């Protein structure tokens, strides 16, 4: 739903990178890898948990039960 | 029949611990 | 014969590289019997500092409180471990958490929506008030002697920008996080290395001269500065055995099948540390020997 | 050429902000076709 | 105000023994509101 | 209450003891155990872990004679604080140089 904090399988803090990703990815003109390893991912086992995310915690933002739609 | 398209742009990505 | 001063002529070190996070560096003339001992320890045995207990005051966000806890308990804390004692368990609740052991954070953080944000302004950021949390917000309570005892080194995350939480107006959060010394073997959130391991320094046995253009190709089987072809004599010949990933690629050439044996140095290990923050990694290095040492010593002093 | 893209960002803009002229996937309501149409058939078309 | 509206959003305080309804619109369904209490986690 | 000796186990004259320790696993027994075998008065020396869900470690010692297991044990221990101490010293050393 919302990005993980650490990669599964090593533990490194990934969760600080998620928008630096989509910063990356649409300001920039990067590819995946590029903005990747320009994030500091070398390992697959963490570039995966970035490049798979989904971020479906956006999606469940606009149920919103607290404010008039 | 057209074989699957080869990837371009590929690089090294794994590099020795430390490197 | 074996014995201590053997050891202690043979063995050395090789710091290749040492930063706040990251240091590389090879044990040789040791036995895997104690380099896995150093890396278990390092990864499992080495205490830190990690959220345990939240007191949630209210979560109105689409985040549960379990969820919200448990990103919480993940999120790594620049604390000097050695600044905290333990916690009692068997003590009761009242008295279990006191100021020489217990970091208490806070996070209060309400989400209204920003009445000057543009039309068609797709931007959380710019249509909401506080629409994202971060590890940033979690403020530093101290209590008792603390107050001054941590004066020098205010507690904040090692990573400020971990994305805790998303809100949306009339959405709040509102919780306390209790933070206390605990080790990795137990959970993995008190880990204070994002990995430490090593790897057997890799032998390249040329058997047979590869002169001419095979030299180039077998060159090309290897990562860039590994193999060199010799100035004097077009002969190729190994550089440097740290620089290669052992990845088998020249045995996939009968040209080379029996020119070429891949074998490793079974004692030369290069230990590869990264730190989540909390320590630096020649310290995580030095304190994993000192347990070593210390629960052998508890061992020998302990009546059977 | 890739053989597949994870559309991350297309992905991202539309959870955002979800169309408003029509679903994304065309596909995915020709699957619910068949009940759709079938409901529809006995209050509307010709003859009645 | 302990309850809100499941439609228009809007917290309503609901006396015993009245129609259970939202005053501004006339929706039946309320949702009870998450008032400020202590919840101890396990951060696990 | 962390060592025992297994009484069913040990030896009358003492060179041949099982030891039970709590709270340990591969990485005290290993390491114990490869700088017990560098005795050379042991005969046998392994480690075994009864079931990996418990944190109990079995440490066999058998001595040739002119020792004991818990001498052999105690040796091995001691050799493996000084290897620790080595070890720390020269890392020390080589941070200070860089
Ligand atoms: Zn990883
Ligand atoms: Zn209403």
């Amino acid at each position: 739903m919302i990005v993980p904090v650490r990669c599964f399988s090593c533990g490194k803090v990934v969760g600080d990178k998620w928008e630096s990703y989509l910063n990356l990815l649409q300001e920039d003109e990067l590819d995946e890898g590029t903005a990747l390893s320009r994030l500091g991912l070398k390992r697959y086992c963490c570039r995966r948990m970035i490049l798979t995310h989904v971020d479906l915690i956006e999606k469940f933002l606009r149920y919103n039960p607290l404010e008039k739609r | 029949r057209k074989d699957v398209p080869k990837v371009e742009g590929l690089k090294l990505e794994h590099f020795a611990t430390g490197y | 014969e074996w014995n201590v001063e053997k050891f202690k002529k043979d063995f050395e070190v090789n710091i290749s590289s040492l930063d706040a996070r990251e240091a590389n560096f090879d044990l040789i003339n040791i036995d895997t019997s104690i380099a896995n001992a150093f890396r278990r320890i390092m990864i499992s045995e080495v205490p830190s500092v990690a959220a345990e207990y939240v007191y949630f005051f209210n979560n109105t966000s689409v985040i549960q409180d379990e969820v919200l806890a448990h990103r919480i308990g993940l999120v790594p804390l620049k604390v000097d471990p050695d600044m905290l004692t333990w916690v009692d368990s068997n003590l009761p609740d009242d008295e279990k958490f006191t100021d020489e052991n217990t970091i208490v954070l806070s996070l209060n953080v309400k989400c209204t929506r920003n009445p000057d944000a543009p039309k068609g302004s797709t931007d959380p950021k710019e249509l909401y008030n506080n629409a994202h949390v971060y590890a940033r917000d979690l403020k530093f309570e101290p209590q008792g002697r603390q107050s001054t005892t941590f004066a020098d080194c205010p507690v904040v995350p090692a990573d400020p920008d971990i994305l805790l939480a998303k809100l949306r107006p009339g959405q709040e959060i509102s919780l306390k996080a209790h933070c206390i010394l605990g080790i990795g073997g137990d959970h993995a959130k008190f880990s204070p290395v994002s990995t430490a391991s090593y790897r057997l320094l890799p032998q390249i046995n040329i058997l047979q001269p590869i002169k001419g253009e095979s030299a180039r190709r077998f060159q090309k089987c290897f990562p860039p500065g590994v193999i060199g072809i010799d100035e004097g004599s077009d002969e190729a010949y190994v550089k440097d055995a740290r620089k290669d990933t052992v990845s088998r690629e020249v045995l996939r050439y009968e040209e080379f099948a029996d020119k070429v044996k891949l074998g490793r140095v079974r004692n030369h290990f290069i230990f590869n540390v990264e730190s989540a923050g909390a320590m630096t990694p020649e310290e995580i290095f030095f304190k994993s020997v000192r347990i070593l040492k210390n629960k052998a010593e508890y061992l020998k002093n302990c009546p059977i | 050429a890739r053989t597949a893209d994870f559309r991350t960002l297309e992905r991202e803009s539309r959870f955002i902000n979800p169309p408003k002229d029509k679903s994304a996937f065309p596909l995915l309501q020709e699957a619910v076709q068949p009940h759709i149409g079938s409901f529809n058939a006995l209050t509307e078309g010709p003859d009645g | 105000l302990k309850y809100i509206c499941a439609e228009c959003s809007s917290k309503l305080s609901l006396s015993r023994t009245d129609a259970v309804r939202c005053k501004d619109c006339g929706h039946r369904i309320l949702l009870k509101a998450r008032t400020k209490r202590l919840v101890q986690f396990e951060a696990r | 209450e962390k060592i025992k000796l297994l009484t069913q186990a040990t030896s009358e004259d003492g060179t041949s003891a099982s030891f039970q320790i709590v709270e340990e696993d591969h990485t005290l027994g290993n390491a114990l155990r490869y700088v017990i075998m560098k005795n050379p008065d042991v005969e046998f020396c392994g480690y075994s872990i009864p079931h990996p869900s418990e944190n109990l470690l079995n440490i066999r010692i058998q001595t040739y004679g002119e020792t004991t297991a818990v001498d052999a044990l105690q040796k091995g221990l001691k050799d493996l604080m000084d290897l620790c101490d080595v070890v720390e010293s020269k890392f020390t050393e080589k941070i200070k140089s860089m």
